[PDB]
């Protein structure tokens, strides 16, 4: 398998803590959030680039 | 900005091992099955 | 537990020996502390002819003891050796069996046969072989890239056709519509022709520049 | 990477149809989102 036969999963979903973006309380929100830039992941097929 | 091309969490020796063990465990030959079953029964790195 | 069975296979064989020697012209149902006393004097007696007959032969510059080294060892323990041929020919004489062996199967392992890797020249061939790849070999792996001009042209073409079809059907459904054939809003909807004010501005002017 | 003008216009119309000017355009926009084949990208 010079190419992995098994499917490759979203590293951010599999590994990242997307639970730091859950806004539990609007007023008292523990972590100051920042604007997110578009990252255009190229791992996904169906995207020309 | 493009996020880096990620790698599978298995190695290609591990992925080849998985392919050999699964193609032996579908029981085309009985000695192949029995080793593959013992390999499943005592591989320490069979987690992940 | 096979660790304490190294000692208890031979000390509980000496317990059957004392239990077989206290039954020959003698007791049944002895006290418990009197059996572990007598089998402690039995182990200490075999271990004392072991240490003293080895000492008597090695004093005479030898390494394994003959008969003349034990008949002087037993004299120095006060045994009166001559009474031993009469004791050996009892009719009450019994034999206590030797203890069982832990490895009864001996060879019950199918094993796991895996070979990969060789040896660097500072490791000779008689050392064990290097183990398989899964033990310590890691390579990253990527997803299969589709760099084919045919399928890329097909993907871009079909996505452009589908988005322009979706756009024109959405704009014909949410506005005034025409239809070449009767009752034709579902199939082939036409956006209705709308009058402007200055038609040359929407005709002649370029939109991408 | 950048949206083509076709899908930029589609994104604009679909998002502004779900802000609350009228209900019928909202229902057609949600029935567009639910039932179109090429909305990836």
């Amino acid at each position: 398998p010079w190419y992995s036969i098994f499917p490759i999963d979203n590293e951010d979903l599999v590994y990242g803590r997307w639970e730091d973006n859950i806004i539990w309380d609007a007023q008292a929100m523990p972590r100051l959030l920042e604007p997110p830039v578009l990252t255009l992941d190229p791992n996904d097929e169906n995207l020309i680039l | 900005r493009l996020k880096p091309r990620s790698i599978h969490e298995l190695s290609v020796e591990q992925q080849l091992y998985y392919k050999e063990i699964t193609e032996a465990c579908v029981g085309s030959c009985e000695a192949k099955r029995a080793e593959a079953l013992q390999s499943i029964a005592t591989d320490p790195g069979l987690y992940q | 537990n096979p660790a304490d069975n190294y000692h208890l296979a031979r000390r509980r064989t000496l317990q059957v020996v004392v239990s077989s020697l206290l039954t020959e012209a003698g007791f049944e149902s002895a006290e418990k502390a009197s059996v572990e006393t007598l089998t402690e004097m039995l182990q200490s007696y075999i271990s004392e002819i072991g240490r003293s007959a080895k000492s008597y032969c090695e004093h005479t510059a030898r390494t394994q003891p003959t008969l003349s080294d034990i008949v002087v060892t037993l004299v120095e323990m006060g045994f009166n050796v001559d009474t031993l041929p009469a004791y050996a020919k009892r009719s009450q004489r019994m034999v206590i069996t030797a203890p069982p062996v832990t490895n009864q199967p001996v060879t019950p392992k199918a094993l796991t046969a895996g070979q990969n890797r060789p040896h660097p020249p500072h490791i000779p061939s008689h050392f064990p072989e290097f183990p398989d790849p899964h033990t310590y070999i890691k390579t990253p792996t990527y997803r299969e890239p589709v760099s084919d001009y045919q399928v890329l042209r097909e993907k871009a073409a079909s996505q452009r056709r589908d988005v322009e079809r979706a756009l024109t059907r959405f704009m014909a459904k949410t506005g005034e519509t025409q239809s070449l054939f009767k009752d034709d809003v579902s199939t082939f909807p036409l956006i209705a022709a709308r009058p402007f004010t200055i038609p040359y501005l929407t005709a002649l002017l370029p939109s991408e520049l």
